């Protein structure tokens, strides 16, 4: 498991440090255009944000779908494949990847932004991947998608690994049992264990987190009478009320070029994560791979995307 | 005209039954573009083209010739 | 070999007319132009800010104001601009770091596309790599992979294996395909028909474990050399 993007956040400034006052505008228009720096910043974040998932998920030139009929060899893909009687197309592991992670209500100035691909898409995305992978091996991701039985394509893979073909022929049934088992094991680890998404759990916390600290800063006296501007307002004389309202701009100022810092450095490193996320998913997926320790321990046969909120899981 | 989607609501533009690819981004799926009439309609994009290979126990499919490409990255 | 060679002349001529043409092709050079000089002119521009002092100028302050108070206008003037540098510098060092780290990406695709051949998928280009062509650019550098793709596709009908006295027959390297009647084997990237016999394939055990064997002779290149 590892995360793909963030949450796609703005927020205003103007409305955040003044909101609603004109003699705070007018002293903030005083300070050049520091107004505006903030807002380029956090649109090259969530323009970045979008391009993460653009980059990582569309990676194939049409939506393949599976046959009918799933006669596999003796192999089971219904614990992964789409299932049409949900309302969603989502798998059985999407949906609980899904259900294992929990949680704008705030409204100084801040807002969120929808992603580009709703879920359905990014769904649509994976299931085209994963029967591309059934159904042509590794073929589609060279020129168009060329069919094969799943058989001559584990022995394809089996020579891949260094190992005769006629091993794989003989013990059909046993790799199938085995690849059954194992992934009734790792659903039923899945369902039952609930600290295994921490990765993907944290990167939410620490924005919240931001968040509410950027919120509760609003409540910092940071050296005048009052942390209200109507109060002091409604109470002082202009000309030591503005003197008075000074620091409190420059405090807001300044927590706000802070906020925007954290938020540069974490999209910095989620893009960081998100570029490894992408060339797994090309190698791994797409080929089978020689790198040691790259697609998982041992040797690498083949792997399955499967989606999860703000990032991927790879089944290797 | 005045349409709503879940990205706020988008005035000026109509809406449109087709899908097609994503010209100028807007959010939750809605993508808009300049039609040609010289309208501007906000569709919903498409991912791709529809496709199904006829994968089967005892059929392959094998190329008879390539082409050679050339990428600049 | 003249197929290939026309191929690959009418690419590279694409490829010229494609940059001749569109100008759009090089955004992610332009880019960090663009926002460096934009960076510079802010960082220009902030000069002339009050900051909360009388005036922008700090000549025209020590030319009209005694210096008890001149000088704490001229500290303000120095907070504000201290952090202004502050700021460019921070946006500095990050945009240094995302340009390094694209530096060194670029310095492992010369590395192992350029000057060897790389098995890594969509790695160097779509499709399987053949070669790559360095290009210099400004403040920059751009390849030409070349790659190969598979064109026309047909239709058969494989089989795991093959019986011929009761053994099973796999392949040495390739497939098992018919054009429905007869029995061929092939390579798995060019369609290229060869008859079944000894050199192609490999015994292992009898053929009654194998599912989807299906049995046709096998030809055996001694036994007519024998005959005479
Ligand atoms: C693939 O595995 C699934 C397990 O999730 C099988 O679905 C179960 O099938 C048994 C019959 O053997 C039923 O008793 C269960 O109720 C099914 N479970 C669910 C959740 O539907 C599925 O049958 C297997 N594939 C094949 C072809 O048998
Ligand atoms: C494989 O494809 C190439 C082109 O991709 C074919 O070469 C063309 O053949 C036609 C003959 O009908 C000529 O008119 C073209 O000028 C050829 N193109 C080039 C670039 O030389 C080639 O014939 C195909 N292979 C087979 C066996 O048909
Ligand atoms: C499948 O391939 C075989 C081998 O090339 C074909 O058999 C030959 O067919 C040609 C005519 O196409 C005859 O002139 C030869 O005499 C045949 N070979 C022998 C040994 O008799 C066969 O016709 C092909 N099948 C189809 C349906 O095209
Ligand atoms: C391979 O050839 C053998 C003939 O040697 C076929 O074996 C026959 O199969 C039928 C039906 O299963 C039996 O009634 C015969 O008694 C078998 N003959 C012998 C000599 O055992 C076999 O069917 C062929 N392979 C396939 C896949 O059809
Ligand atoms: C076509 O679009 C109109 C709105 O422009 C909508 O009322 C109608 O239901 C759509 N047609 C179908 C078949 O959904
Ligand atoms: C192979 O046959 C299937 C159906 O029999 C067809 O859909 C497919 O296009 C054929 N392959 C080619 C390369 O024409
Ligand atoms: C392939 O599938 C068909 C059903 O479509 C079945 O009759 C046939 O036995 C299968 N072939 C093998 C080798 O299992």
């Amino acid at each position: 498991i590892l995360p793909v993007s963030m949450t796609k956040t703005s927020v205003d400034c103007t409305m955040y440090i003044c909101g609603d006052s004109t003699e705070c505008s007018n002293l903030l228009l005083q300070y050049g255009s520091f107004c505006t720096q903030l807002n380029r910043a956090l649109t090259g974040i969530a323009v970045e944000q979008d391009k993460n998932t653009q980059e990582v998920f569309a990676q194939v030139k049409q939506i393949y779908k599976t046959p009918p009929i799933k006669d596999f060899g003796g192999f089971n893909f219904s614990q992964i494949l789409p299932d049409p009687s949900k309302p969603s197309k989502r798998s059985f592991i999407e949906d609980l990847l899904f259900n294992k992670v929990t949680l704008a209500q705030k409204f100084n100035g801040l807002t969120v932004l929808p992603p580009l691909l709703t879920d359905e898409m990014i769904a649509q995305y994976t299931s085209a991947l994963l029967a591309g992978t059934i159904t042509s091996g590794w073929t589609f991701g060279a020129g168009a998608a060329l069919q094969i039985p799943f058989a001559m394509q584990m022995a394809y893979r089996f020579n891949g690994i260094g190992v005769t073909q006629n091993v794989l022929y003989e013990n059909q049934k046993l790799i199938a049992n085995q690849f059954n088992s194992a992934i009734g094991k790792i659903q039923d680890s899945l369902s039952s264990t609930a600290s295994a998404l921490g990765k993907l759990q944290d990167v939410v916390n620490q924005n919240a987190q931001a968040l509410n600290t950027l919120v509760k800063q609003l409540s910092s006296n940071f050296g005048a009478i009052s942390s209200v501007l109507n109060d002091i307002l409604s109470r002082l004389d202009p000309p030591e009320a503005e003197v008075q309202i000074d620091r409190l701009i420059t405090g807001r100022l300044q927590s706000l070029q802070t906020y925007v810092t954290q938020q540069l450095i974490r999209a910095a490193e989620i893009r960081a994560s998100a570029n490894l996320a992408a060339t797994k998913m090309s190698e791994c997926v797409l080929g089978q791979s020689k790198r040691v320790d790259f697609c998982g321990k041992g040797y690498h046969l083949m792997s399955f995307p499967q989606s999860a909120p703000h990032g991927v899981v790879f089944l290797h | 005209n005045v349409f709503q989607t879940r990205a706020g609501c988008l005035i000026g533009a109509e809406h449109v039954n087709n899908s097609y690819e994503c010209d100028i981004p807007i959010g939750a799926g809605i993508c808009a573009s300049y039609q040609t009439s010289q309208s501007i309609i906000a569709y919903t994009m498409s991912l791709g083209a529809e496709n199904s290979v006829a994968y089967s126990n005892n059929s392959i499919a094998i190329p008879t010739n390539f082409t050679i490409s050339v990428t600049t990255e | 070999q003249k197929l290939i060679a026309n191929q690959f002349n009418s690419a590279i001529g694409k490829i010229q007319d494609s940059l001749s043409s569109t100008a759009s092709a090089l955004g992610k050079l332009q880019d960090v132009v663009n926002q460096n000089a934009q960076a510079l002119n802010t960082l220009v521009k902030q000069l002339s800010s009050n900051f909360g002092a009388i005036s922008s100028v700090l000549n025209d302050i020590l030319s009209r104001l005694d210096p008890p108070e001149a000088e704490v206008q001229i500290d303000r003037l120095i907070t504000g601009r201290l952090q202004s540098l502050q700021t460019y510098v921070t946006q500095q060092l990050i945009r240094a770091a995302e340009i390094r780290a694209s530096a060194n990406l670029a310095a492992t695709k010369m590395s192992e596309c350029v000057l060897g051949q790389s098995k890594r998928v969509d790695f160097c280009g779509k499709g399987y790599h053949l070669m790559s062509f360095p290009q210099s650019a400004p403040h920059g550098v751009v390849f030409l992979h070349v790659t190969y793709v598979p064109a026309q596709e047909k239709n058969f009908t494989t089989a795991p294996a093959i019986c011929h006295d009761g053994k099973a027959h796999f392949p040495r390297e390739g497939v098992f395909v018919s054009n429905g009647t007869h029995w061929f084997v092939t390579q798995r990237n060019f369609y290229e028909p060869q008859i079944i016999t000894t050199d192609n394939t490999f015994v292992s055990g009898n053929c009654d474990v194998v599912i989807g064997i299906v049995n046709n002779t096998v030809y055996d290149p001694l036994q007519p050399e024998l005959d005479s």
